[PDB]
């Protein structure tokens, strides 16, 4: 019976190139729920990281309303392949080095006209990092999200009211070289030469384990500097003692530094 | 060990709404999903729905769409359940039941809570109308006699039935309270030797803490 | 939609093997039904047993075992114990939701079976003026907790107007319940003779009353 | 004659977008047989591994039943290119960095309506690894499998009853850096915000050869610590002896550690 | 060396079914695929099917679809073969034959098992009726006299034929039985000096283990 | 489907070269038929020889060699031995299954040929009371192990009612055989003269009997 309802909707004059109607003439409200699957390849050198996520967008298209009040029809109807529905031309501004597969897509049309869009994407995103503090630093990478063609008068994005950003079970552990301390959903809507475009930015904060770098780098050299001191407690007469101590410690440090 | 301590029983009027708590302890709360089961008097065990503390997703039975609303607070390890538009029908005992698999829906029941008795009625407080009950037109007396004491029309439960102020603690029966429309009702039996009764005398003791009413009713065998 | 049918109640001896069934109304119970079994101890205490594909709740005795005998779900207790006496519920997965059954009342006899002590009681005159007639038929001291109650008041076929209570355990481990009557005061005078029969262990016991 | 039977089936009103009929109205049972061809590129850093496999799915579509009892017709008929058959929208949840070829596909339609689907896929799957125990650890990588669009009411997966997971002849030997100890077929069906989706998870357990790492890392340093002790058995007067022993052993260890 | 020890011979009634084993030893079992061959009395060597110990994959003859079911247990290095709906026709000797190539179907036969004799007969156990056989009147003496017994209408095989409780052990020939009306019929002859006949009494000792019968029958010339 | 035709039986001397053929009914024997050759020793002993494309079973003598002479498969033994005396079966691959042939009975002379020793036995006086008559023709000490058996009563070769056992290896490698002719008691007394005609190596050895 779902195929009979999808027929009734698109058999009408529906144009998937036309922005959905607004009662006020205003923009189209797009609710956004985001889900971070996995994060990897945090490239310090090429300033980029590979993150994999699941995006959920939601808006109201009164044209697609079949049941309205419903309560005698299915709550939502899954869209089958072959029917075009207008969707927000969402793009990632900071996306880089990206090739797109295709399908991992899901489109639901609720009776009131509410549409749910679900999609899986793997993205490489540029992340400017600052390494003044090495190795005890902290980086903040982001995923920006906005429309390309439609301005602020036609579409405006809003983070979902609850848990806008969700993370896979063991994401904090999953990361190879960094530890994720914090997450954050903010707005990054800006004004460009072409116009004012609405934009969402999710942000993760990575800082490193001081413990590792302490044992691997710092503690070894502390021992070497201490060794260089015990030549002072030897008398002046013992030339072979203090020469060997001094030159070996320096050779060792050069190797350690190497 | 694990534990699922729910909230204390509630008494509310039709049209209102309230929330039943269910605190978890002993396991990683965000791991296992949670169920909710309705045990009504008239109907069998009904299944309300389920919720994943880590995902935050929920899926309700088709019958309970809008009747129940499952939520969860990770910081306190507790699942919740609101019940809107309460009526006389929704009066039951509600349990919360954990799933058994770690961070996955294994579709099988693990631990249950002790439950929570939800009594939803629009009836006021009412004192017990106790009537003496004795054998009528009995054929023979055989070294024994069962007597009665019908406590009819009280609200809300419970009542505490004793005989002669707790004199004899031998053979005092007390039945579950089967209720009519708007009124609650139970009874209570007692067994005594046939020769001890015409000299010892009898007094049914019915106390009603909801109205602070305590009743004594001597049974008259004159019929 | 559909209904799950369990046995009314079953009886077994300590150390023996008993099997509870769980029939679906849609057809055969397949692996995609994920048959669950839940044990209800007295005072509203529940605990899961078998479920999913082969899963068991932590702390479930080895004597408990799940299977699919015939075309319905099966809970088999090999080596029954006294504490395994409770009400057993099974649930089946139908596409999106759980459907429980009637529940089987399992009895592991800790004591030899006991005959019911049923006596009927005539309605007091202090409530007949309320134009309500309540005949109280008390049943005490039986084991197991299986009691059927019919009423041959007036004529022999019983239509309607009666309510009975669930069997409640006593201190001497015997069970106990009562069955009342909901008729007007007019019927008290128009009806000739009253009856309250109770079948226990297939042994019926009647009681008479005429006024 | 096979082309004449395939003609008779699809000349009818078959819709490949429509879920197959169920006598109970329940979900569609999908039997799954899996075959691990090769495993390679176990990336500890990027938390991913390249695995190549062969998936076999099996379900019953009564619409495609041609012979029914048959016994006078071929047992199954290989589906030729050009005919669309409904299939479970299977996807891999943990799949990453994946581009799909196309064809290596095989579809059989048994007379009773049973369909067999065989496919070859190369997958890169995220595998969170924990290196607390180095190098004597053990990792467990998985391959998750589920439907995307259809929920638990329309489709439910079940591992095949016998040998659900099969491995190529020398898989345990084939791996470069790990040794495969165990395999495991379990369920990972979970509850998400969109609904309850059935899911299968196959799992492999990799632990490393202690023997190698013992000879390469541990034993050498054991010799170095022992050497550092023989300076105690020399008298105090031999300064050139114990100085050289002490400073060289430390320089050697820094190199060894390097 | 390698070995393929099969199960012992079986006697079953029509309609029933049973399983013939074939244990392997001497090689990596999961390596070489296995065949199954039917040697019937009436027909030539027939081919049942083959099975891959590693895959568990199988391919049957078109004739044997449903008649046979090949299986395998890797833990014991053994191939199996079930035979459903047994009849009088399926009575034969069944062999298992290994393929010759390592982890690949080289399509050539390697080692065979000793075989397994499957006798499926709808007959109850029957005792042997022994009749003496000697030349006819006239045409006598000449060369050394040939005499013989005739075991007729017995079931099931075998029957041990000896002479004078096992004394004559030369010229003693026992010809194979051929079943007629589902009962076996065997005959055995011996040659002896013509000067010692009919003077010395010679007698065959026929024994039928399943009937637990041991009947002696003296030979008397016409 | 199709049938594989081998020679009936062939004879050769030790040290000489013999060639067995293997004809297909579908057409010429190609490489995709993967001709196999299997040797059947007495007492049901089988071993593969040549097969596949050029494969040989481990332990196969060099004198054995495969080829495709003409349009059929060929097993050639250059330098025959006494122990190579057996029945040789060849099999051909037809798309999905193996098909054996009749099998050729190869004979390597370990000793010069000897004519068959035939003796005919009448029905038993005791067995004539069963209304069944059994004439037995025992054939001993013939080599090579090939024998035709014909029965003639009243000058007429009788088809139905006769069987002959397969030639079997003896203690002295001179094959043996037996042929039984079953008639009714009324038949045995009705006819007069009986005859068992044996043929070996083109020679003919008669054996008659009269009531
Ligand atoms: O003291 C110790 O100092 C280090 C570095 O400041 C901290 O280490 C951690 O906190 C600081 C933030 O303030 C980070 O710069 C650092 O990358 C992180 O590893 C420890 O939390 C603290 O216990
Ligand atoms: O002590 C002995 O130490 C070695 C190395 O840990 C163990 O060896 C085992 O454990 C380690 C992990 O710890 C594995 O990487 C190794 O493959 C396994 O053989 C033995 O099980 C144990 O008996
Ligand atoms: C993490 O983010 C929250 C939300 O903005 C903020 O309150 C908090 O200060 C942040 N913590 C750190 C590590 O600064
Ligand atoms: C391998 O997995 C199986 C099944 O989970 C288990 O029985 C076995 O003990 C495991 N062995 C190892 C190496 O852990």
């Amino acid at each position: 019976s779902d195929s009979k309802i999808l027929a009734h909707l698109f058999t009408s004059g529906y144009d998937f190139r036309v922005r959905p109607p607004t009662d006020n003439g205003g923009p189209v409200v797009v609710s956004v729920n985001m889900l971070l699957r996995t994060i990897s390849k945090i490239d310090v050198v090429n300033m980029e990281y590979s993150a994999q996520l699941t995006l959920r967008e939601s808006w109201i298209d009164k044209r697609l309303s079949y049941g309205v009040k419903g309560d005698g029809q299915p709550d939502f109807v899954i869209l089958t392949v072959g029917h075009q529905i207008w969707m927000p031309d969402t793009f990632f501004p900071n996306e880089k080095q990206a090739y797109k597969h295709t399908p991992n897509v899901l489109i639901r049309i609720h009776n009131d006209g509410t549409v749910l869009y679900s999609v899986r994407i793997s993205l490489v995103l540029s992340c400017p990092m600052y390494l003044q503090y090495y190795p005890m630093d902290v980086q903040q990478c982001s995923i920006d999200l906005a429309s390309y063609a439609y301005t602020t008068k036609d579409i405006e994005y809003l983070w979902k009211e609850h848990s806008p950003l969700q993370l896979k079970v063991g994401l904090s552990s999953s990361l190879p070289s960094f530890q994720l301390t914090n997450t954050s959903t903010t707005y990054c809507t800006s004004v460009t030469n072409t116009g004012i475009y609405s934009c969402l930015r999710t942000t993760i904060q990575l800082k490193r384990e001081f413990s590792f770098y302490l044992l691997q780098l710092y503690i070894p050299s502390c021992m070497l500097v201490i060794v260089s001191w015990v030549s002072f407690w030897f008398d002046r007469t013992a030339i072979p003692a203090r020469v060997t101590l001094g030159v070996t410690t320096l050779l060792t440090m050069t190797a350690q530094s190497a | 060990e694990v534990q699922l301590q729910q909230s204390g029983p509630e008494l509310v009027r039709p049209g209102a709404s309230m929330k039943i708590s269910c605190k978890a302890s002993g396991y990683s709360f965000t791991g296992y999903t949670m169920n909710w089961v309705k045990q009504s008097h008239g109907k069998n065990l009904e299944w309300i729905g389920l919720i994943n503390p880590y995902n935050g997703g929920t899926s309700y039975n088709q019958k309970f769409k809008g009747k129940a609303t499952l939520t969860v607070d990770k910081s306190s390890s507790t699942a919740y359940m609101e019940l809107l538009s309460l009526t006389s029908e929704d009066s039951a005992v509600y349990y919360c039941a954990r799933d058994g698999d770690y961070y996955r829906y294994g579709r099988y029941f693990d631990y249950w809570g002790q439950g929570t008795t939800l009594t939803v009625s629009s009836a006021k407080t009412t004192p017990p109308s106790v009537y003496p009950l004795a054998p009528g037109s009995a054929a023979q007396t055989n070294s024994m006699v069962t007597l009665g004491c019908l406590v009819k029309g009280y609200f809300p439960e419970p009542v505490t039935v004793t005989w002669n102020s707790g004199s004899l603690s031998s053979g005092v029966h007390t039945f579950p309270a089967v209720l009519q429309s708007d009124l609650y009702t139970l009874s209570s039996s007692v067994t005594v030797p046939s020769s001890t009764w015409p000299s010892e005398t009898v007094t049914c003791n019915v106390a009603h803490p909801a109205s602070s009413t305590k009743v004594d009713k001597k049974i008259v065998p004159r019929d | 939609q559909a209904v799950v049918t369990q046995e009314s109640a079953l009886t077994t001896s300590p150390g023996e093997t008993v099997t509870l069934t769980c029939r679906s109304s849609t057809g055969a119970v397949t692996t995609i039904n994920f048959a669950n079994w839940v044990q209800e101890k007295p005072d509203h205490l529940f605990t899961g047993l078998i479920g999913g594909i082969n899963n068991r709740a932590p702390g479930v005795p080895a004597r408990f075992s799940g299977s699919l005998i015939g075309d319905k779900a099966a809970l088999t207790i090999t080596g029954a114990q006294t504490e395994d006496e409770a009400i057993y519920f099974c649930a089946l997965w139908y596409s999106n939701h759980w459907v429980f059954g009637g529940g089987t009342k399992l009895t592991v006899l800790g004591q030899p079976k006991s005959s019911p002590s049923v006596t009927l009681f005539p309605p007091s005159s202090e409530e007949l003026e309320t134009n309500k007639a309540t005949l109280v038929c008390t049943i005490t001291d039986f084991y197991p907790g299986v009691v059927t109650v019919d009423w041959k008041v007036d004529g022999t076929p019983v239509t309607q107007g009666m309510e009975t209570t669930q069997p409640s355990k006593q201190s001497n481990n015997k069970y106990m319940a009562s069955s009342y009557l909901t008729l007007t005061a007019r019927a008290w005078e128009r009806h000739s003779s009253y009856s309250c029969q109770v079948t226990h262990e297939g042994h019926t016991v009647e009681k008479s009353l005429s006024r």
